[PDB]
DNA sequence: TGCCTGGAGACTAGGGAGTAATCCCCTTGGCGGTTAAAACGCGGGGGACAGCGCGTACGTGCGTTTAAGCGGTGCTA
DNA sequence: AGCACCGCTTAAACGCACGTACGCGCTGTCCCCCGCGTTTTAACCGCCAAGGGGATTACTCCCTAGTCTCCAGGCA
């Protein structure tokens, strides 16, 4: 159970850059199940590129391929 | 030239007493064109990382397993295993 | 002497919008990852960079999500966040 | 015992392999 | 004998092959790839036609039409899925009614 | 027809149409103002009303991504 | 002013189609206006295809082109 | 012996991008004005970008140019905003922007 | 291993726009990222272009077609004309 | 049904990929110390939600008007 | 095949009348989230060490492109 380690100051300091003044106490637990939906569907693209390309380990290629697959295009790790 | 008739073929074997429209035989038409543009495109990817030169039955898996949802992908590897295996046997 | 309810909450959107560092931990971050990637393929290894990707793209990821939130909460007349504006948001993006 | 109008179909006639 | 005949199936494998020599995606083509995506393009073929005869069985015809496409595709989980981004020709929506507008 | 010909006028003088040509544009944005609408529905239901305002679409349009 | 050939009905019926139960007076101008920047923009995309082509009249698929670079897929016109 | 960037007179190389364009299975022929149009926009783009960027590196009184100036550089355009608009940058951050009503 | 950059290249680019101006290893990689990205991009959208005409050779014609419909707004006005300035002065 | 154009059957050469060896870089595991950050109460002011009253804007219905379809013909880009 | 014109029909658009359900504003209550203070915990830095697998090179088999001949599958 390493989705409690996602904490309450942490989702808050993200709503806080998000621009969010005021927030509910349900909040939380959505915000855990969103994170946890959008991980097992980038960790299973780029465990499924791994496992291609025969290798023992992941990259950072093949998380960067992972989302450039969904639509993200992330910049800086080549 | 088009994919016409072996949507007939098709067609005769799942629900023998029907018909189709020729809207629906172009709709069915553009669906394979697309499918096809598709997985051969992510099959297209998957070789350039590798760098390899080919095209391969493993690449095509790779692309199958990509794109396709999970209990769909599954049925699609088991039929295309199944006929790679007919056809050396 | 104390201050009235929403100063600090708008001296922390102030400087967190202003800041640029990360605000998820990094060990709880890797042992969720850790943990989620072992159900897809057997003895998984990972490098700083993939991790330190995958925490950039899930912190931009909620970031977006909570614009669109505080903004269906707007729309709805109110100041406070409810879940049902993240399902409101996640419907009309397409989720 | 009761039909709706063919018309339905006839916008949409059945491909031709031919 | 065909290729299509030793592997057992019914879309053609050398049109495949061909077009996938044809159309620029790798210095070469491997080989059990036509027959592999002849397979999976049949499967898919089959799936999508067996919902659309029953949605056509459904509502008493012998001709499957673009509205028995429509409602055979948004009626199932992972086709639509995959098909989300696709607009149909004559085909239009699901009918549904959201229940805060019924008296 | 007269609406896509005189919007058609402004990029190039002197054009040709065919008729699925207009067809395809006709169904392509049917199906776009169909799914606008299916969005801007819900959109009303959560500010809790029945009637459909101009800021129901720009919210629409704001979250979709246009 | 061929924007007002779009009647106030034609609107209305795509409402119903859509589902919508109740509408109010300014739908109708809002909704010309959308309808006016999708179609601008697809058919700037279609006369660039078609001018590239060195055509003269503009055929179904340079539409369908159109569609699928702003991502709308269309099986049909094929 | 002239290299054909300086025939063509930019900055960008033309033979690494005609080895590009040959070693990536885009087409059989590759024509001989491609290159050096493909060079001279992404020389274009890149002298755009890059004036934005030093103009919010002497905005902020720095000298060198960090991600959060590339940040507001493209974010602050609204060409390069549109061209870039599924595009997320590592160590960036976001614009500042209050709405009006929470605010008193 | 030797590996292809761009680096020198937009270091270039700067010291002509800029005389005075430093840059980091983190933005000349993202200047990396957006160069690679942009180049995949035309040169994509040109292979594509050169199927639909049933033609085999991608030209400036098919580059610059990939260009007006890629870029946006006076972008794409500017991106035409610096292309057609330096494919002028090449022929000569 | 005509037939013809694309698909099958052998044979060969050359380079592409599969196997084995070995280096050494980088990933994983562990122990301690400091302290910043998370956890837990607590009082209170502010906002979400419910109830009520009112005026108007948008619905349904009927009569008149208008131009969208529906064919037929012809010329030419 | 696309555009231009022509005659006819009739179904859809427009305009006006009227009534009532709903959007908006006001008020009251009471729950609940926020600022603040104190205590507990594990994150982070620093250092160390074992060893597993990425990466490169060399050799060799075998797989597919190319060419020639033959002949039937499918499209009007």
């Amino acid at each position: 159970d390493n989705i409690q380690g996602i904490t309450k100051p942490a989702i808050r300091r993200l709503a806080r850059r998000g621009g969010v003044k005021r927030i509910s106490g349900l909040i939380y637990e959505e915000t855990r199940g969103v994170l946890k939906v959008f991980l097992e569907n980038v960790i299973r693209d780029a465990v499924t590129y791994t496992e291609h390309a025969k290798r023992k380990t992941v990259t950072a290629m093949d998380v960067v391929y992972a989302l450039k697959r969904q639509g993200r295009t992330l910049y800086g790790f080549g | 030239e088009s994919y016409s008739v072996y949507v007939y073929k098709v067609l005769k074997q799942v629900h023998p007493d029907t018909g189709i429209s020729s809207k629906a035989m172009g709709i069915m038409n553009s669906f394979v064109n697309d499918i096809f543009e598709r997985i051969a495109g992510e099959a297209s990817r998957l070789a350039h990382y590798n760098k390899r030169s080919t095209i391969t039955s493993r690449e095509i898996q790779t692309a199958v397993r990509l794109l396709l949802p999970g209990e769909l992908a599954k049925h699609a590897v088991s039929e295309g295993t199944k006929a790679v295996t007919k056809y050396t046997s | 002497h104390r201050y009235r309810p929403g100063t600090v909450a708008l001296r922390e959107i102030r400087r967190y919008q202003k800041s640029t560092e990360l605000l998820i931990r990094k060990l709880p971050f890797q042992r969720l990852v850790r943990e989620i990637a072992q159900d897809f393929k057997t003895d998984l290894r990972f490098q700083s960079s993939a991790v330190m990707a995958l925490q950039e793209a899930s912190e931009a990821y909620l970031v977006g999500l909570f614009e669109d939130t505080n903004l269906a909460a707007i729309h709805a007349k109110r100041v406070t966040i409810m879940p049902k504006d993240i399902q409101l948001a996640r419907r009309i993006r397409g989720e | 015992a009761e039909e709706g109008d063919s018309e339905s179909e006839i916008e949409d006639e059945t491909f031709n392999p031919s | 004998k065909t290729r299509s005949s030793r592997a057992g199936l019914q879309f053609p494998v050398g049109r495949v092959h061909r077009l996938l020599r044809k159309g620029n995606y790798s210095e070469r083509v491997g080989a059990g790839a036509p027959v592999y995506l002849a397979a999976v393009l049949e499967y898919l073929t089959a799936e999508i036609l067996e919902l659309a005869g029953n949605a056509a069985r459904d509502n008493k015809k012998t001709r499957i039409i673009p509205r028995h496409l429509q409602l055979a595709i948004r009626n199932d989980e992972e086709l639509n899925k995959l098909l989300g981004r696709v607009t149909i020709a004559q085909g239009g929506v699901l009918p549904n009614i959201q229940a805060v507008l019924l008296p």
